[PDB]
């Protein structure tokens, strides 16, 4: 099961300061090191620093401005990273990984999308997307849902609580006046709908909101 | 049994402990020092064995103060322990030579 | 710091072909290189540790080779599921570092 | 107490002095020789410890005649001092084994 | 002798930006590099010893990184008082040597 758990998102105002977490589980040795990696949109992986829980000793990537501070709660097996005085440059996905002291990261967390912005958290509006009565149908049918006007990223769109995976496309959001919008599509055999219900689940971490929206013919 | 054989045994157990603690502490002292190679446990253990035996391969060595301190403790424990065995073997030989002299 | 150069940045291969990703270190690092796979919006996944050791759960078509400064991650007969970014990482000298990555494109 | 324990102690104090003097003299002998690395005190001290214990890391060594001479004195003092401890431990074992023989 | 190359010779940065001075040695020298600051008609002042160790009395915005042959002196948010010449110096091998220096220009 998930060995490393990180909150999906954190919103931070310029100059502010957030504390990300990383709860671990599974085999725990005294030799384990917890690392933190930063990935700005588009760019690659950047090592930030490390910490060894069974001692609290931490090291940082000194080639970059030091904005982090690592600590660890041995009791709850949780690693913490204190980022302070952030700017647009500090917005990115922060992964945490576990290293058995032998050089490689065997397992990584899902990562926390940190967004530094003055904006306000805005849950998304999920609108169904079913074909019009004039559109014909082939051996397959294409349905979708419009996750619109949310902030900040990200949003996890699933179909039938994960049951449907084949035939799904979720497009990259787009920013238009401090509010993101994206759309996800799903395709099933034309015969299977709407007899076999089709629903889109939309979780939005920054506002702790997960909502459903069944897709019924117009 | 005799003191010298117990001491030899003790020295061995102790050396193995220093080796392990030494491997762990070397990694702890070295990580954080640019250019350092004594940074993963498996090789640090190889390094401690190398050190304690003074084999001198030169493939790994500490670059920090604390790492060097850990190195001193390890080599010294190794030299001492092997010297202890040597001394124990001498006691054995000296004792047997006295017997062979029926005295 | 150890520089890890991954070039070319993008690889165009045809379905079924044999692809080879390159990783060049700025100095000799034995076989202390590790390969990660990252699919669109997913997190990194260890594919190969210490240059050539297979990880459990990874398709047998993935392998690595090299030592010193030149490393290679190979995929026998690529396929849609392999489409992603591939990063190398070194643990020879502190601090650990990552290559800039190469995207596989079918 | 006994001679062997005093000698061991003496040897240790003496070794530490050779180590320090050796560190200072190595820097003095080496500075002025192009390519020399034994040129700052902190590492020269690490070098003398390395040398006296014959650990063989090979990260530092003298390149001048006087530096090499300082190296000979240091390693020899180190080998001798550790051999002295070994000999002292043998005297201890031999003495205790005689007691264990009620003679 | 160890050659210490400092290039570019002049750095043009805007007030508040993050600047990075480069120092490349002709051979590997661990972290045995030191950084000095010299203002117009003043004498050199130690800013960073052994590649990354802060000196007492120096603004926290000054830092250094690197090891082997590539070294960097960084200044977070430059400012008028930082305008000057910056030299690197090595103590790995005899004789000690200085880089040719880089002037910071705002
Ligand atoms: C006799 C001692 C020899 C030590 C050789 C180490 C080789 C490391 C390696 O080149 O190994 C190469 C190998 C490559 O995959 O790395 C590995 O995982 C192997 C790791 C081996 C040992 C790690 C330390 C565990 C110590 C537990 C002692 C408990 C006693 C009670
Ligand atoms: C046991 C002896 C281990 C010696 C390790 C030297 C490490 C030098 C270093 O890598 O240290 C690294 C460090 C980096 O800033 O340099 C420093 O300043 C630390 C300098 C340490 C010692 C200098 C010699 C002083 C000896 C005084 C003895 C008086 C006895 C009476
Ligand atoms: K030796
Ligand atoms: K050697
Ligand atoms: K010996």
């Amino acid at each position: 099961q998930v060995q490393l758990q990180q909150p999906g998102a954190e919103l931070v105002k310029p100059g502010a300061s957030v504390k990300l977490s990383c709860k671990a589980s599974g085999y725990t040795f005294t030799s384990d090191w917890i690392h933190w990696v930063k990935q700005r949109p588009g760019h690659g992986l950047e090592w930030i620093g490390e910490i060894i829980p069974s001692y609290g000793r931490a090291n940082y990537n000194e080639k970059i401005q030091k904005k982090a501070t690592l600590t660890a709660d041995k009791s709850s097996s949780t690693a913490f990273m204190q980022l302070s005085s952030l700017t647009s440059e500090d917005s990115a996905v922060y992964y945490c990984a576990r290293e058995r002291g032998d050089g490689y990261f065997a397992v990584w967390g899902a990562g926390t999308t940190v967004t530094v912005s003055s904006a306000k958290t805005t849950p998304p509006s999920v609108y169904p997307l079913a074909p019009g009565s004039a559109a014909q149908t082939n051996s397959m049918v294409t349905l979708g849902c419009l996750v619109k006007g949310y902030f900040p990223e990200p949003v996890t769109v699933t179909w039938n609580s994960g049951s449907l995976s084949s035939g799904v496309h979720t497009f990259p959001a787009v920013l238009q006046s401090d509010l993101y919008t994206l759309s996800s599509s799903v395709t099933v055999p034309s015969s299977s709908w709407p007899s076999e219900t089709v629903t889109c689940n939309v979780a939005h971490p920054a506002s702790s909101t997960k909502v459903d929206k069944k897709i019924v013919p117009r | 049994s005799a003191l010298h054989w117990r001491a030899a045994g003790a020295a061995t157990v102790l050396l193995v402990i220093v080796l392990l603690a030494g491997s762990y502490l070397a990694v702890l002292a070295e990580r954080g020092a640019p250019g350092a190679q004594l940074i993963t446990y498996p090789r640090a253990l190889w390094w401690s064995v190398e050190t304690a035996t003074t084999v001198g391969y030169g493939d790994l060595y500490p670059v920090t103060l604390w790492g060097r301190c850990v190195a001193v403790v390890v080599v010294v424990a190794g030299i001492t322990s092997f010297g202890l065995v040597t001394a124990a073997l001498a006691t054995w030989f000296v004792g047997r030579e006295q017997e062979r002299r029926g005295h | 710091d150890i520089l890890l150069t991954q070039s070319p940045a993008i690889l165009s291969v045809s379905p079924g072909e044999r692809v080879s990703f390159s990783c060049r270190a700025s100095q000799s690092i034995g076989t202390d290189i590790h390969w990660y796979q990252q699919r669109t919006n997913g997190s990194p996944r260890l594919l190969i540790k210490y240059a050539s050791e297979s990880i459990s759960g990874i398709p047998s078509r993935f392998s690595g080779s090299g030592s010193g400064t030149d490393f290679t991650l190979s995929i026998n007969s690529v396929e849609s599921e392999d489409i992603a970014n591939y990063y190398c990482q070194q643990s020879n000298r502190w601090p650990f570092t990552f290559g800039s990555g190469t995207k596989l494109e079918i």
